């Protein structure tokens, strides 16, 4: 369910039980299901993670080296 | 005295050379490997290589470390 679209391109959104309007899916979860396909979606838009901002969820990972 | 001070320091920077990503352009990361150094996310990554990597500067004249065996 998409609200308060903005030319910008913002707009919020929450997810719901198929077909029980009354469940909505909590805001922990579906943070963790998008970490888990983030990749995926950005790949879908041409985006890369400055691009497609999820405001409240980080990239986390990636340290370097190679030197051994 | 210090004039072959400051080619010893042009000299270790030619030796961290030879290498594409650049040893002075990114930070490192933390024990937690989630965020940068503390005080490389507040100044440059350009000053956490010669302050604290190369040099590995204190806080005043007064109180002296130990002989830096890199720079030696
Ligand atoms: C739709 O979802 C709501 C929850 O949002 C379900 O309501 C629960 O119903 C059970 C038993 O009927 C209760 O024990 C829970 O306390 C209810 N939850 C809340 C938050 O009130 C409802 O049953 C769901 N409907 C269907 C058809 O699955
Ligand atoms: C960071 O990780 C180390 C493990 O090497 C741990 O000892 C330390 O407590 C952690 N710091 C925080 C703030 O969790
Ligand atoms: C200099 O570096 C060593 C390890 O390379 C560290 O143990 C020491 O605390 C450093 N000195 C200062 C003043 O931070």
């Amino acid at each position: 369910r998409v609200a308060n679209l903005k030319p910008r391109i913002s707009f919020n959104f929450f997810v719901t039980a198929p077909k029980n309007v009354s469940d909505i899916i909590p805001r922990t979860e579906v943070e963790k299901a998008i970490r888990m396909s983030r990749s995926r979606i950005n790949d879908a838009f041409r985006l890369n993670d400055n691009s497609l901002e999820f405001l409240g969820i980080q990239p986390t990972l990636g340290p370097p080296n190679q030197p051994p | 005295l210090y004039y072959n001070t400051i080619i010893s320091w042009i000299m270790w920077y030619l030796f961290n050379s030879f290498q594409e990503p650049l040893p002075w352009s990114d930070c490192p990361l933390n024990e937690n490997q989630t965020g940068y150094v503390d005080e490389c996310a507040r100044s440059s990554p350009v000053d956490y290589f010669w302050y604290r990597e190369t040099l590995n500067i204190s806080t005043s004249i007064s109180d002296s470390g130990s002989i830096q065996w890199w720079m030696l």
